[PDB]
RNA sequence: GGCCGGUACCCGCGCGCCGAAAGGCGUGCCCCUCGGGGCACUGCGCUGCAACGCCCUGCGGGCUCUCCAUCCGACCCGUC
RNA sequence: GUAAGCAGAACUGGCGAUGCGGGAUGAACCGGAAGCCGGGUUACGGUGCCCAACUGCGCGCUAACCUAGAACCCACAAAGG
RNA sequence: CCUGCGCCCGCCGCCCGCCCCGACCCACGUUAGGGGCGCUUGCGCCCCCAAGGGCCCGUGCCAUUGGCUAAGCCGGUCCG
């Protein structure tokens, strides 16, 4: 049994190049190595398989289909709202977000992480000796 | 972006000669790196065939062709003829591509992977646009259908720039298709 | 845009508008003055056997060291060097020699005023709402060393007889780190966390890359 | 390949399926760059080739010996530490003081000998099996060419790895148990603290 | 770890003195390699480009108190796709540096 | 960002003022006509870029001398 | 001359008289000719380690149970299946 | 077995030498699969791509004078 396929319709992150991080549509397949992907403000374009990791969001979707249908039906399939509470979709943006941390806002989160190790130890302390 | 490729089409002529002071003019759609490889190739091919050396012979333009609809997969059919180690032949290729210069590209490299044949050794006859249901050949054909389904076999695991590129990793990496 | 700067300072008629030969032509009538033979000195002491030459006045005007983009009056920068490497401060202005000019407060860092030079320290992102403060009785003149005689050398009996004697920066100077502490730390409770901060020093901990991080 | 550049006193590498070759090139370079390495589970090493391949390749090694004095030419170890330690070897320039000081950095094991037994195991995804055969290739364990080629201690070094597998076993259970309950602890203190510890959920997962 | 001993700040990157420029057959001792910890791309060693470091190796007699040394130098230009630099420095390492650390601080910083 | 250079000529400074200073300030003619832009009358002179450090009989500085290590190179000369 | 790292000729260049970078090593093969130094960029040749440069981005072909195969000269293999 | 003027071992008062600068982190196993938690022990839920993560006063001139000190964390040391 297999959990994620190439089809016409399923989204897939784009995993490697100049364009990291974008979610692309695979409306049709090239070859047994390239595909059309598109995407709502990047035109229809091949790319390659080894360029395109997949993800688990599928969209019913027509083969090549017109960009506004392509629209609807992704909003239809809510994809970016679905990839962006995604554990996997979230990894990205928490990365980027950790990414634009400044010098002070640097500070504040590790004095805000020092306080919660001490609470967990604290909590854990006595749940263990709670814990008979 | 960047294709290796670009097909022009040529137009050139012999020399006016005092008699018949307006020669004949030919016209060949080539295929080549840049203009002025496809004004070399252009010569070969009136020379081999025509009796028109450039020297007495005369270039009217160079212009380079470009796809119409790059967004839409074409089914495109390439008869080509090739010096083997040993003699010539013909062949017939058919491609997948949004682009027939993307689909010539993809001959060239399959020809000097499947023949050993290199860019020296191979002529274009005919390119044409081969619509589905018609296509000859298994590997092309087979792409033809709708609810098409399968899985990535082969997927290479590697941080999306070099920077994430590490030596040492704790972790086994998960693959699954 | 430099090259139209180059261009407009080059333009003969904008060299006569910034060498200003008019009002030279109001001085001496209206025309331009003429020099003279200046430098009746016809008393040398010595004559050197060498071809003699005198000393040079610079007549070259050095163009002042330009400042950041990203520092403006108000900054908490990062020291790297000297021994308040690590620290971060506040950056006052930049004095009149060309060097940045920066506070602890002392109260917290420890760090008095005191001249750095700009190469030696990187800007934060954060600000600092320091319109409050005085700071014009700063110069270059300040922190003039007037150096003692080299007839002084530290020995074993003065090594500990300087730190137990108050013979140091004197009175004034501790006086003035007052009031900038003070009109700089009313401000700086407007911040949050900022006193913390400012407390704390900047360390390059295990899996930080430099350049990737932002400042 | 240029060196990893980390600074730790000695990195651990955890050879199970990986490419001998590339394995012993990172390493190699490792060495060369000045970082101490111990590579453990040398026995469990793959190898590209067919084991038959791999059989003739160290057989035609065997032959060559120095026909006139023996014990002096080529030494033909046998035990998968020393195989590799060897192939290491092949990739440092042995003969200078560079080279045998880099060597002097690599120590290689059987198994995992402690101290390293409470250490985590570095692999390389440079060299791995999965990552670096297509499924499918023919390939071999370099303890089973060993075990087949003179090697006489494949039963001890598998009795010891079981023996250090259950004994791990024991200890994951033991961190699975506390690990369950320090996710509690985690939820105990996120829910004992509410706008205090915002500032950690957009850069949180 | 906890309650350690040793410098209480890093301001420097630690990197690693990899060799010199060199050909199949030459070695120019004017400029050294150096790997710093953590970049892996040529772009990146653009940063460090200027930034200047310095090798602490400390001698057999004590002089100025110390037996601690310190040669200086800076990152002068990259030195291939994989994130090494050439680093020049006041007077040639020996060649027995080549391993050891160096410390790479980010004065002319920007 | 690297390497070199630091001025008798190209630059630059004074013969006016304001300005710590980068620098701003005049008049007349052409252009757009906002913003401002272009051009112009042109003279005497002078004309080796600076700031701050460290050490100064020191366990200092540096050496082309000696020994040793390390990387690279490197077959023993005369000769037919 | 059966062929020859063979003997004799033609045009040219190289070696001899010549270092230097590459071809692992080679007098004449490839690049290239040179005062001594700093900086940059290259030719030929390469980027897994030795060894400075990518286990880089693509597409195919090959599976060798013969030492699979891997550099102009070159250090060879054929007819045939 | 371990030198009757020789040495061994323990404590602490320290000087130095060396390393280092957070020199922190124990699953096995496969990758045409796997992981964690619950209960039909088979089915659910959630997750898997890289440690690219966790952890840690992480913040004091390798660190000013003092005083107190919950709970917690760590280092030494006794015992098991
Ligand atoms: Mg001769
Ligand atoms: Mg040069
Ligand atoms: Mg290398």
């Amino acid at each position: 049994p297999f959990k994620r396929f190439v089809e016409i319709g399923r989204v897939a992150l784009v995993n490697y190049g100049k364009d990291y991080g974008r979610l692309v549509v695979i409306v049709d397949v090239v070859d047994q190595n390239r595909a059309l992907v598109d995407a709502p403000d990047m035109v229809r374009c091949q790319m390659n398989f080894k360029r395109l990791s997949l993800t688990d969001i599928k969209i019913d979707i027509k083969r090549i289909p017109k960009k506004a249908t392509l629209i609807k039906a992704m909003e239809e399939a809510d994809v970016k709202t679905k990839w962006e509470n995604s554990s996997w979709g979230k990894k990205l943006i928490v990365q980027k977000k950790r990414a634009a941390l400044n010098d002070f806002d640097r500070f504040k989160v590790m004095l805000a992480k020092i306080k919660r190790g001490g609470a967990i130890r604290q909590e854990l302390a006595k749940l263990k000796k709670e814990v008979a | 972006v960047a294709f290796r490729f670009h097909q022009y089409q040529v137009v050139g002529r012999a020399l006016p000669t005092p008699g018949d002071e307006q020669p004949k003019i030919y016209r060949m759609k080539l295929w080549a790196t840049n203009e002025v490889r496809a004004k070399s190739k252009f010569w070969y091919f009136l020379r081999k065939l025509k009796k028109v050396k450039k020297s007495n012979g005369q270039m009217l333009a160079i212009n380079e062709i470009f796809e119409k609809n790059p967004t839409t997969i074409k089914n495109y059919g390439i008869w080509l003829r090739y010096q083997s180690r040993t003699g010539y032949h013909n062949m017939y290729k058919e491609y997948r591509d949004t682009t027939l210069n993307g689909a010539v590209e993809q001959m060239y490299t399959e020809m000097a992977s499947r023949h050993r044949v290199r860019s020296p050794c191979i002529q274009i006859i005919k390119t044409a646009t081969v619509n589905f249901k018609l296509c000859k050949r298994d590997n092309t054909k087979q792409f033809h259908n709708s609810k098409i389904k399968f899985p990535l076999v082969y997927q290479k695991v590697r941080p999306p720039t070099r920077k994430l590129k590490t030596t040492y990793k704790a972790t086994r990496p998960n693959l699954f298709m | 845009s430099k090259m139209a700067l180059g261009i407009k300072r080059a333009s003969r008629s904008h060299t006569y508008h910034r060498r200003g030969l008019w009002a030279i032509k109001a001085k001496h009538g209206g025309a331009l003055p003429k020099a003279e033979k200046p430098a009746a000195v016809a008393e040398p002491k010595f004559y050197p056997a060498d071809d003699v030459k005198p000393r040079t006045v610079s007549t070259r005007k050095p163009h002042p060291t330009k400042l950041r983009s990203t520092i403006t009056p108000g900054t908490v920068l990062i020291l790297l060097a000297g021994r308040y490497m690590g620290k971060r401060v506040v950056f006052l202005k930049q004095l009149q020699s060309g060097l940045l000019l920066i506070t602890g407060p002392f109260k917290i860092n420890g760090v008095p005023i005191r001249r750095v030079n700009q190469a030696y320290v990187i800007a934060t992102s954060t600000k600092v709402d320091i319109s409050k403060v005085n700071v014009q009785k700063f110069d270059d003149k300040y922190f003039a060393r007037e150096k003692k005689t080299r007839a002084k050398k530290t020995e074993g009996e003065l090594f500990e007889s300087d730190k137990e004697a108050t013979k140091n920066l004197p009175d004034f100077k501790k006086d003035d780190q007052k009031v900038i502490d003070a009109e700089l730390i009313k401000a700086i409770d407007a911040v949050p966390d900022l006193k913390n901060y400012l407390g704390a020093r900047f360390s390059l901990r295990d899996g930080d890359k430099p350049h990737e991080m932002t400042f | 390949v240029s060196g990893s550049g980390v600074c730790a006193k000695r990195v651990v590498v955890d050879a199970r399926h990986h490419m001998l070759g590339r394995l012993a090139s990172i390493v190699a370079k490792e060495l060369l760059n000045g970082q101490r390495v111990v590579v453990v589970r040398c026995e469990e090493i793959c190898m590209s080739g067919g084991l038959v391949r791999q059989k003739m390749k160290y057989l035609r090694f065997l032959r060559k010996r120095m026909n006139t004095k023996p014990s002096h030419g080529p030494i033909h170890f046998r035990a998968p530490a020393k195989i590799l330690w060897r192939t290491i070897r092949g990739m440092i320039p042995h003969k200078t003081a560079r080279g045998e000081a880099a060597l002097a950095r690599l120590k290689a094991y059987e198994g995992v000998p402690p101290p390293y037994d409470r250490t985590k195991r570095m692999v390389i995804p440079d060299a791995l099996k999965v990552l670096r055969l297509q499924p499918g290739h023919r390939y071999c364990l370099l303890g089973q060419l060993s075990k087949e080629v003179g090697w006489n201690y494949a039963d001890t070094i598998r009795e010891l790895e079981e023996k250090r597998k259950e004994k791990a076993k024991v200890s994951y259970d033991r961190r699975k148990q506390l690990a369950k309950l320090r996710v509690k602890a985690e939820k105990a203190a996120e829910e004992k603290l509410g706008t205090q510890l915002e500032i950690l959920a957009p850069i949180k997962y | 770890v906890k309650g350690r001993t040793g410098q209480r700040v890093r301001l420097y990157v630690r990197g690693t003195i990899l060799g010199y420029k060199r050909s199949k057959s030459n070695q120019y001792e004017t400029a050294s390699l150096v790997q710093i910890e953590g970049v892996n791309t040529r772009e990146d060693v653009a940063w460090y480009g200027g930034k200047r470091m310095a090798y602490v190796y400390k001698a057999k007699t004590k002089s100025n108190g110390t037996h601690y040394r310190c040669i200086w130098g800076k990152v002068s230009r990259p030195h291939g796709n994989t994130g090494v630099v050439r680093a020049k420095f006041t007077s040639n390492l020996p060649a027995e540096a080549m391993g050891k650390k160096v410390r790479v601080f980010m004065y002319p910083s920007s």
